[PDB]
């Protein structure tokens, strides 16, 4: 139960199942009709972002580290530096939310407990 | 359903180690 929960990704709503049983962990939305699924891997995750716990808002999101340590032009003084990609979940549910939320971190946590 | 959410209310959760 702790390792899932149903969340939106992309205007669809689908089901968040984590993994612990890998390393480095890793989160799985998978479409609700079956339509697709995103992958995350908490490792690989800049950083973790869910909803306040004053805010009624049930949501869930995984931040990618970005490469803008280049942050450059390309010949006409234009500007690259790539975007920061995270992905965002919706939660219909503080509870799933909040049996989610403490997985990832619970998980996270090992990251740095490890590092 | 046409828009009732707030992506401007999010906050960033506890983790430990902060390599930021």
């Amino acid at each position: 139960p702790s390792h899932s929960g149903a969340a939106i990704f992309e205007k669809v709503s689908g089901i968040i199942a984590i993994n612990e049983d890998v390393s480095p962990a890793e989160l799985t939305w998978r479409s609700t009709d079956g339509d697709k699924v995103h992958t995350v891997v908490l490792s690989t995750i800049d950083k973790l972002q869910a909803t306040p716990a004053s805010s009624e808002k049930m949501m869930l999101r995984l931040i990618g580290k970005v490469d803008e340590s280049k942050k450059r032009k390309d010949n006409e003084g234009n500007e690259v530096v790539p975007k920061p990609q995270r992905h965002m979940f919706s939660f219909n549910n503080r509870t799933v939310m909040d049996n989610i939320k403490m997985t990832l971190q619970q998980i996270i946590s090992r990251y740095k407990d490890a590092d | 359903d046409l828009e009732v959410l707030s992506e401007e209310l999010f906050e960033d959760v506890p983790t430990k180690s902060q390599i930021s």
